[PDB]
C-alpha cells in the first residue's frame, strides 16, 4: 500500500448570492424587551479648587459622558450623532416592565427597592461618601417603590440626566401594546369569513384584561411599486403567486379518467383506419392537470400575475373550452396576442364557417381583439350577446375593508354565463357550413356537445371557483393592483378541457387554517413592508437635516431590500435604488422616530460642549487676555460665548482648500476665531504661560496647509502644578493670549436628578394570535354560496 | 447566412476541460438558479431532489483522481469538469453558449455586427454574424485576434 | 446604462502637461515657419535659382 499527493492552487470565485426566503419562510418579529435604560452620562468625584486657584479639602460630583468617543471634524460629530440615533433605534423597546431590571437600595429605611443597578450604585457611593451633606442620605433614605394594584401601575425612583429622562420617559409614554380580549381574537379575523355560514368557530379560553397584543402595521403601499418598478413588480407577483398555489385545494373524487374516456370514445364513434381530428380531443385528458389549472386560475387572479396559453389548432376541444375560460376569467387577465390566437382560432373554426363567412382578413397589430369585431359582423342574438360579455368581462376595483379587490361580475359567481355559453353552442350546432364538408360539421357539433352534456357541472365549476376566490380574496392585506407583468404563466388548454370535462358533485372549501396561515403570512410580509420603510425613511430624513453631504444614499435602500427577503439585491442596479430612494424622501416618518430624532437633535449639541477630548473652537486674540475662575479647573484659558472675534469655519476650509483668508490674517497678527471640533492637550504648567506657547501652534498652518494637525492648549493652573508659588504670592491674575471655546461640566444635583418611573405591574404579551381560536368547516356538500344557495348540487 | 457581407467564427472547445472557467463559476452557477428554483416551488420531493443535484454539484468541485504509476497512485486536485457524467453534455453546451455570448459582447466595443446564428455541439462551436458592409482580410485578422 | 455616482476630473499635472505639449507643438510650428520663410527670402533675394 502506497500513495501521492499533488495539489494546485484553484482560485477562489465567490458571487454576491442574494440569499433569498419566500414568504411562508419570513419569521415574523421578535419583539423587544428593555435593558437597562440607556444611559449616555454618569457622575464622577472631581477635586475642586477656590478662587486664588488652590485646592479645598472637598471633591465634588459632576455629570461627564460615558465612552468618550467624539471625532475631529463637525462632519464626523454628524456621523455620530447619526449612528447614536440609530443605536436609539435599536434599543427603543416596544414594552418594559420596570420590575425585571429593578433592584433594592440598601439604605432605605422602609426596605425599598430601585430601577436600575447603576442607580443603586450611586445612591450607595453617595451615601458612603465622607462629604456628602446628611439631606441626601435623608433623601436616599425616603426614596421607595410605590405600588397599586387596584390599577396594576409601579412608581420607581430612578437617577438620571435630563436627556436620559426625556429618552426613558419617551419610551415608558409610547410603548406599543394594547388590552387584548377574545372580542379582538374575533374581530383580528376577517369579516367575510366570519360571516361565512360555512365555517364555525370557537375556543377553550377566556384571556384576562391583564393580557395584551401587539397590533400589525397594515398601511398601504406608500411607495406604488406597481408604478414604473416593473421588475421588483413581477418578484413580488411572482413570490405571492407561488403562496396562492400553495393554498388552493386539491380536487376531490374526479370521475374516472378511463371510464370516462372509454365514454368520449363512444359519444365520437371514432374510426380506426381514418385520421379524426376528433381524435385530438383526447389529448391530454389526464388528472394532475385539472388540478393544476384550477390551482393557476386562482392563484393568478389571487397574485394579479397574467398568464400566457400554448395550444394546438388540431386539437378543437382546446377551443371549445377556452370558450369557456374566456367567458369566466377576464381577458386582461391574460396576454394580448394569446387571446388574440386563440380568439382567432375560435372564430376561423367554429362561427365564421358555420355562418357561412369568409374565414377572415385580420391584422396582426389590429386595434380590436377578434371577437369584438365578430361581435358585430355576426346577426344572431345569442352568440353575439355572449361575444358581448367576453368583451366587456373584466374585473371590478372595490376597496373593502381597507384592501382592494378585483371582484368578479357577480354573474359570473352565480353560475349563470354558462347559460349563454350553451345558448350559443347550441345555436351553433343548429347551424349548416354551407361552404365546408358535412365530416367537418360533424366534428364541430360532436366537440360542443360534449361540453353541453356537461351543464350542471360547468355551472357548478364556475360557482367553486368564485367561491375559492372570493375566500382566499378574503385573506390578504396588501392591495392588489391590475397591471400586466413581464412574465406570464403557460396554461394548457387541455389542462382545461381535462378540468371541464373531470368534475362533478365533489366539493372543495378551504380549511380554516390554511386560510389562517395566508392571513399571518401576508401580514407578516405587509409588516416588515412597512416597518422597513419607516427604517430607511427614518435614517434618510436624518441624514439631510445633518449635511451629510459625502454620504451616499445607496447601502440603505441595499439593506431595506435586503430585508425584504425575496428581491435579488446584488443585481438590481443604482439608478433603481436612487428613484426609490427619491419616493422614501416624500414619506412622513413616523412619531416614535421623529419624535427621538427631535430629541437629538435639541440635544446634540449639549453632548457635544462635553466630551474633554475636543473643543468647539479655538480664539486668537493678539491681546493679553484674561483667564477665567473655573472650581473643576482652577484659571483656564477658556471661552464660552464667542463674541467679537469672527469666525472662520473649517469644514468650509477643508473642503474647499483656499487658504489665503486664514494665512493672511495669521501673517498680518489679525484677531480671528476658528470654529470646529479640534482636539487639545492640558498643560498644567505655569512656565508655559509666561513663555506663550499655545501661540506657537498657528505657525506651522502656513507651512504646511492642513489644518489637522492643530491642538490648542488649555491652560489650567491650580495647586497641583509644580510653580504656583508664584500665582500665591506676587498676586498676579494670570493672562492669555489664544483662549478656548468650550463649556464647563455641570453639577451633580442628586435631588434635582431623581425622578419616580411610573409604568404597568406584571401584563403578559401574546404574539401568535389565531392560536386560540379552533375552526371547522361544515360538510362540503352542505355548502352555500353568497346567494344563500348550495353551490355543487347541478347533476 | 453565408454572404459575402457575413463571416462565421468557428471554435474547438475540446481542451476547455482543466480550464478555470469550468471551475468553481460553472458550479456555482448551478448552485444558484437551483436555489432560485427551490424558492420558485412549494412540494418537497422536488426540493429535496433539487439539494442533492447541489450537493453534487458542491462535492464536484473538489474533486480528486486516482491515476496509477507503476505500482504508487497519485491523486490530483482536478476541480474541473470532465465527461462520465449525465451532465457534461448539456452543462458543457450550457457553459460554451454563454462564454461566446459573453465574448462576443466585445467585439462589438470594435465593430457592428448582427449576431445571426449560435451552435454548440461539444467539442466545436460556431457563431455566424453579418456586417453593415461589406467584409474584408482586415477585419477578418482583427476579429481574430 | 453604466455609470453614476463618481466624479472624475483632470488632475493639474494633466492639465500642465497637455498645456506644455501644445505649447511646444505651437511654438515649434511658428519657429520653423520663420526659418523657412527666411531662407525662401534669402534665396530669392540672392538670386539663387
Amino acid at each position: 500500500v502506497q500513495y501521492e499527493i499533488l495539489q494546485k492552487t484553484i482560485p477562489t470565485f465567490e458571487p454576491k448570492e442574494s440569499i433569498l426566503k419566500k414568504l411562508e419562510d419570513i419569521k415574523p418579529e421578535q419583539v423587544k424587551k428593555q435593558t437597562k435604560l440607556f444611559r449616555i452620562f454618569e457622575p464622577r468625584q472631581l477635586p475642586v479648587y477656590r478662587a486664588n486657584g488652590e485646592k479645598e479639602l472637598r471633591n465634588r460630583w459632576y455629570w461627564k459622558l460615558k465612552r468618550d468617543t467624539l471625532p475631529d471634524g463637525d462632519y464626523d460629530v454628524r456621523e455620530y450623532f447619526l449612528n447614536l440615533y440609530d443605536q436609539v433605534l435599536t434599543e427603543m423597546p416596544d414594552y418594559l416592565l420596570l420590575k425585571d431590571m429593578a433592584v433594592e437600595n440598601k439604605n432605605s429605611r422602609d426596605a425599598g427597592k430601585v430601577v436600575d443597578s447603576e442607580t443603586a450604585a450611586i445612591c450607595d457611593a453617595i451615601f458612603q461618601d465622607e462629604e456628602t451633606e446628611g439631606v441626601v442620605r435623608r433623601f436616599i433614605a425616603e426614596m421607595r417603590q410605590r405600588v397599586q394594584a387596584d390599577r396594576n401601575v409601579v412608581n420607581y425612583p430612578s437617577i438620571l440626566h435630563p436627556i436620559d429622562h426625556a429618552f426613558n420617559e419617551y419610551f415608558l409614554q409610547h410603548q406599543l401594546v394594547e388590552p387584548l380580549n377574545n372580542d379582538i381574537i374575533f374581530n383580528y379575523i376577517p369579516e367575510r369569513i366570519r360571516n361565512d355560514v360555512n365555517y364555525i368557530l370557537n375556543m377553550d379560553r377566556n384571556l384576562p384584561s391583564t393580557a395584551r397584543y401587539i397590533r400589525p402595521n397594515l398601511l398601504q403601499d406608500r411607495l406604488n411599486l406597481h408604478d414604473n418598478f416593473e421588475s421588483l413588480w413581477d418578484t413580488i407577483t411572482t413570490s405571492n403567486y407561488i403562496l396562492a398555489r400553495s393554498v388552493v385545494p386539491d380536487l376531490k373524487e374526479l370521475v374516472s379518467t378511463e371510464a370516462q374516456i372509454q365514454k368520449m370514445s363512444q359519444d365520437l364513434q371514432l374510426e380506426a383506419l381514418t385520421i379524426q381530428s376528433e381524435t385530438q380531443f383526447l389529448t391530454g385528458i389526464n388528472s394532475q392537470a385539472a388540478n393544476d389549472c384550477f390551482k393557476t386560475l386562482i392563484a393568478a387572479m389571487l397574485s394579479q400575475r397574467t398568464m400566457s396559453l400554448d395550444f394546438v389548432t388540431t386539437n378543437y376541444m382546446s377551443l371549445i373550452s377556452g370558450m369557456w375560460l374566456l367567458t369566466v376569467v377576464p381577458n386582461d387577465m391574460f396576454i394580448r396576442e394569446s387571446l388574440v390566437a386563440c380568439q382567432l382560432a375560435i372564430i376561423n373554426t367554429i362561427i365564421y364557417p358555420a355562418f357561412g363567412m369568409q374565414r377572415m382578413h385580420y391584422r396582426n397589430g389590429d386595434p380590436q381583439t377578434p371577437f369584438q369585431i365578430a361581435e358585430q359582423q355576426i346577426q344572431n342574438f345569442q352568440v353575439a350577446n355572449w361575444l358581448h360579455f367576453v368583451n366587456n368581462n373584466q374585473f371590478r376595483q372595490v376597496v373593502i375593508d381597507g384592501v382592494l379587490n378585483q371582484v368578479l361580475n357577480d354573474n359570473i359567481r352565480n353560475g349563470h354565463v354558462v347559460n349563454q355559453l350553451m345558448e350559443a353552442l347550441m345555436q351553433l350546432s343548429r347551424q349548416q357550413f354551407p361552404t365546408m364538408p358535412v365530416d367537418y360539421k360533424r366534428s364541430i357539433q360532436r366537440g360542443i356537445l360534449l361540453l353541453s352534456n356537461r351543464l350542471g357541472q360547468l355551472v357548478d365549476l364556475t360557482r367553486l371557483l368564485a367561491y375559492n376566490y372570493e375566500t382566499l380574496m378574503a385573506c390578504i392585506t396588501m392591495n392588489m393592483q391590475h397591471v400586466q407583468t413581464l412574465t406570464t404563466e403557460k396554461l394548457q388548454l387541455t389542462s382545461v378541457t381535462s378540468l371541464c370535462m373531470l368534475i362533478g358533485n365533489a366539493t372543495v372549501i378551504p380549511s380554516p387554517q390554511t386560510l389562517f396561515h395566508y392571513y399571518n403570512v401576508n401580514v407578516n410580509f405587509h409588516s416588515n413592508y412597512n416597518e422597513r420603510i419607516n427604517d430607511a425613511v427614518a435614517i434618510i430624513t436624518a441624514a439631510n437635516r445633518l449635511n451629510l453631504y459625502q454620504k451616499k444614499m445607496k447601502s440603505i435602500v441595499e439593506d431595506f431590500l435586503k430585508r425584504l427577503q425575496i428581491f435579488d439585491i446584488s443585481r438590481v442596479p443604482d439608478d433603481q435604488m436612487y428613484r426609490l430612494r427619491d419616493r422614501l424622501r416624500l414619506l412622513p416618518v413616523e412619531i416614535r422616530r421623529l419624535d427621538i430624532f427631535n430629541l437629538i437633535l435639541m440635544n446634540m449639541e449639549q453632548i457635544e460642549r462635553a466630551s474633554d477630548k475636543i473643543a468647539q473652537g479655538v480664539i486668537i486674540a493678539y491681546r493679553d487676555m484674561q483667564l477665567e475662575r473655573d472650581e473643576m479647573y482652577g484659571y483656564v484659558n477658556i471661552a464660552r460665548n464667542l463674541d467679537g472675534f469672527q469666525q472662520i469655519n473649517l469644514e468650509e476650509l477643508m473642503r474647499t482648500g483656499d487658504y489665503a483668508q486664514i494665512t493672511n490674517m495669521l501673517l498680518n497678527n489679525q484677531p480671528v476665531a476658528l470654529v470646529g471640533a479640534l482636539p487639545f492637550i492640558t498643560d498644567s504648567s505655569v512656565i508655559s504661560l509666561v513663555a506663550k506657547l499655545d501661540a506657537t501652534v498657528f505657525a506651522q498652518i502656513v507651512k504646511l496647509r492642513k489644518v489637522d494637525t492643530l491642538k490648542p492648549i488649555l491652560y489650567k493652573i491650580n495647586s497641583d502644578s509644580n510653580d504656583f508659588y508664584l500665582v500665591a504670592n506676587y498676586d498676579w491674575v494670570p493672562t492669555s493670549t489664544t483662549k478656548v471655546y468650550k463649556q464647563i461640566p455641570q453639577q451633580f444635583d442628586f435631588r434635582a436628578s431623581m425622578h419616580m418611573l411610573t409604568s404597568n405591574l406584571t401584563f403578559t404579551v401574546y404574539s401568535d394570535l389565531l392560536a386560540f381560536v379552533s375552526a371547522d368547516t361544515v360538510e362540503p356538500i352542505n355548502a352555500v354560496a353568497f346567494d344563500n344557495m348550495r353551490i355543487m348540487n347541478e347533476l | 447566412f453565408l454572404s459575402n457581407n457575413s463571416m462565421v467564427l468557428y471554435t474547438d472547445v475540446s481542451q476547455w476541460d482543466s480550464s478555470q472557467h469550468n471551475t468553481q463559476p460553472f458550479r456555482k452557477g448551478i448552485i444558484m438558479g437551483l436555489d432560485m428554483l427551490a424558492n420558485m416551488t412549494n412540494d418537497a420531493r422536488v426540493i429535496q431532489t433539487l439539494n442533492l443535484y447541489k450537493q453534487t454539484q458542491i462535492n464536484l468541485m473538489d474533486s480528486y483522481v486516482q491515476i496509477p504509476d507503476g505500482n504508487v497512485i497519485k491523486k490530483i486536485q482536478y476541480g474541473a469538469v470532465a465527461s462520465g457524467e449525465k451532465q457534461t453534455k448539456a452543462a458543457n453546451s450550457i457553459a460554451n453558449l454563454a462564454l461566446i455570448k459573453t465574448v462576443l459582447s466585445r467585439i462589438s466595443n470594435k465593430y457592428s455586427f448582427a449576431t445571426k446564428i449560435i451552435r454548440v455541439d461539444g467539442d466545436d462551436n460556431y457563431a455566424v454574424l453579418q456586417f453593415n458592409t461589406e467584409v474584408t482580410k482586415q477585419m477578418v485578422q482583427d476579429v481574430s485576434n
